[PDB]
């Protein structure tokens, strides 16, 4: 049957604990490359994508791709059992469902938990296929201090590059928002294809950037009226994924 | 105009402790520095700032310029500012006002012009008969604990240089000295003196204390307490609480 | 009109808790030799005195005997703002009722309070004459002990002492309780003019032992079929005393 | 007979533990010793304790003499106990068990006399597969963190010369380690073995903290788990434990 080990407990919380809306039920899809899980709100505006590449899978068995539709409450109680910070996770297939055990070297000690869930078939990720002309990194801090911004004046934000340098900018009731991001201050990188810009809603962008933070390298993508993109990595491989729709 | 502040995270709980008592507040930038003037609903309040221009890094006023702002929306994005933050204060020629918080990040938000009442003086002239120096911190400690205690009014008493603080709630109260004796004031003048304030309008200076380092308290019977919280280069902030506010 | 100090504000709050079954409301008396207050339980079975000589209090202005009838409750209140245990307290005649006023030299703060009270004639203090055949002093901790031991077996206790040896016994169901109180062990003083014997109640002995473990010298007293009398004494001279009626 | 304890602060929670299995106890004094027998009404713990003559500073016990008495009451003089308090076992003639504490004052408990049970050995021969040894302090304290946890099982398994116990809950289960390597254990015999045994008797336990200084845990499939709290002077206090108690 299928079984994985991740080398950090704590950071797959901060994963899950990422899941935008997400119901009491997701789908684990474990496949050759990876193993994900990914919806999309009712509003079917923002995409919520966790992904981990078999890269960061060890001892990683596999028979043939399956999903597993677990609560993800249970797998979170677990996880929160990390005794330390250096607590690692296998995933254990079951015939009732999903065995999740978390290992504590440190403090010698483990826990597990025997998660009932229904078996299906992977649900394919369709991620939108898109060039995207601006991408920039920064660390989460910044875009939750952001997030703080736009949570205060406008209800759509504009968000536009030149060579240079990425603005983003909103308006409500007379008050008006706008912050300047350029490389060093505070942009790790920052790479413009071309000069874009693109709308996006307020209500959405506060909520990811605002998680984003427990990324110290966020990924964020985007071009002329097409989705933006916001990438999430874990120092252990785990990743969150984000595409928001543009406001046309 | 332009100006600049660079300690901008003490320089926001000035604006912090004006909510407490007004809604609307008139940024009136002059040749000689900020002049912000204020009362509140109950009259009971009037207050008096000045931010020479020396107190900021950057100071560019050609004519005098006034410009009144909802004070929770430039209050709001006043407690976004860090340790690191550098302030910015400029007009759109719009006359709306712009502020440019400078740090990890650039960022400017703006607010619409509305219309702004001029204050009246409400004291000609004031004799304080008793007059107390002390730090600011420590003051507002008291304050603050005055706050914990509870009560309707403060009684303000001055005995043989003394300042005794006696929190009066009902059918009671609790009270407490401050002296150079006991480190709690720094210097007195006059002579003795004694009359009741407002808990709640004492109180509600507390959150001067990063801003203001040394805080000057002068009362008496029948006229209005004087808490002048000093500012760096020769700034303050007064507050003037009118008498028997039980 | 009557003006009184007392040197220990912890000491005076301790007594005032000590008042077992006491009403809202207690009869404070003031007059030449002392300030006090006695009242009797239902039963007539228990005496409680509070009781402060004028030794103990300075700055004592009495035009003449007077009581002041107050809500206890309000008293213990301001003695509870005690910031600490070298705090004063002072004793104010009003029109209305009486001012109470908590001085704390140390912390350099103050507390008062104006409670309310009906003035009226003084409770004349009638403790039982008797002749008290046995007495000893031990530290009340001692005789709270003894309030457990009794609070697990007998219904009623019966004391009784020879020339060096003090001796408590109850008996129930079975079961038998005898404790042995000696010179050195642990009184620290016995004093026995002959030998003697009484019973008293349980109920009421526990629960007026437990009260005098706030004293390190409690003395008591008792004879043959005789009332028995606890004195309650503290460091600043405020006094509690008890009168236990005997069973006969 | 007549016997003297001294560190009788400890002596007490002997029965302090006993509390949680059975409600009457039978002292049966012997030339040897003390021994104590007892069995919970779910018959699924068997107590056998042995405090030896050498373990009490004075043992005086000329024949044979069974005196049986409600715990509880038993139980609630010696929580009374304090840190230099001697205590006095005796029998008035009358079959009556007679309590001394002698301390800071001299006290005489008694306690009538009542029908104790013959206590029948429930098992013939055992042979445990594995055996460790550990200091009563740090098991009984994973002990409470067990309860802490909460479930209905503790499974004990033994592997390499190392002891996991998992707290079963529902659904999941929380284990933690004991070995050599991590002090949890200081000693290991015979091979690898694995129960379960109910949680609360296992739980129960603890309060030999303080008189037991070391611990032997001993069990295996299908068999009792044996927890021998070790006394001063050759004595023992060993607990029973049926398996599968899900």
């Amino acid at each position: 049957m299928i079984k994985a080990t991740y080398s950090s407990a704590k950071d797959f919380y901060s994963l899950l604990s990422g899941l935008l809306k997400v119901t009491d039920e997701i789908i684990l899809n474990f496949t050759e490359d990876s193993i994900f899980s990914r919806y999309l709100t009712d509003d079917k505006v923002l995409m919520v994508i966790f992904k981990i590449p078999k890269e960061y899978l060890e001892d990683y068995t596999i028979d043939k791709p399956l999903g597993i539709k677990i609560n993800i409450n249970d797998l979170k109680k677990i996880l929160g059992k990390a005794k330390s910070k250096s607590a690692t996770v296998t995933l254990e297939e079951t015939e009732a469902g999903l065995k999740v055990t978390v290992r504590d070297e440190k403090t010698g000690t483990r826990s597990n938990i025997y998660i009932k869930g229904e078996k299906t078939s992977i649900d394919q990720l369709t991620e939108p296929k898109v060039n995207l002309s601006v991408t920039f990194t920064t660390d989460g801090d910044v875009l939750k201090d952001i997030a703080r911004d736009l949570s205060l004046v406008g209800e759509e934000v504009e968000i536009s590059a030149d060579e240079n340098t990425v603005t983003l900018s909103t308006e409500e009731a007379g008050r008006t928002y706008k912050s300047l991001l350029k490389q060093d201050k505070p942009l790790k990188s920052l790479n413009v294809e071309s000069p874009s810009k693109a709308v996006y809603s307020i209500e959405v962008l506060k909520d990811v950037f605002k998680v984003t933070s427990i990324s110290q390298n966020v990924t964020v993508g985007f071009g002329n009226n097409i989705p933006m993109k916001i990438e999430v990595p874990t120092d252990s491989g785990g990743q969150l994924i984000f595409w928001i729709a543009p406001r046309l | 105009m332009r100006v600049k502040v660079i300690d901008a995270d003490a320089f926001s709980y000035i604006f912090r402790t004006l909510e407490e008592f007004i809604d609307e507040i008139t940024l009136d930038f002059t040749s000689d520095g900020l002049k912000i003037r204020g009362i509140d609903p109950s009259r009971v309040t009037f207050i008096d700032i000045l931010i020479p221009a020396g107190y900021f890094e950057e100071y560019n006023v050609e004519k005098e310029e006034k410009v009144g702002v909802k004070l929770e929306d430039f209050t709001d994005v006043l407690k976004t500012v860090t340790k690191n933050d550098s302030l910015y204060l400029e007009t759109d020629e719009n006359q709306n006002i712009k502020v440019t918080l400078d740090g990890v990040y650039e960022r400017t938000f703006t607010f619409p012009s509305i219309v702004a009442s001029e204050i009246e003086t409400p004291n000609l002239n004031l004799e304080f008969p008793f007059k107390a120096k002390a730090l600011t911190v420590t003051f507002t400690d008291i304050i603050d604990e005055i706050e914990d205690i509870g009560g309707d009014s403060i009684t303000f008493k001055a005995e043989g240089g003394k300042l005794y603080l006696s929190a009066n709630s009902d059918m009671g109260s609790s009270t407490i000295e401050l002296s150079t004796e006991n480190g709690g004031l720094l210097e007195s003048e006059g002579g003795d003196a004694e009359s009741v304030y407002g808990l709640e309008y004492v109180v509600n200076t507390s959150k001067m204390r990063k801003p203001s380092d040394t805080v000057e308290i002068a009362f008496g019977s029948q006229i209005p307490l004087k808490l002048r919280y000093n500012l760096p280069q020769g700034g303050y902030a007064d507050f003037y609480i009118a008498p028997r506010a039980e």
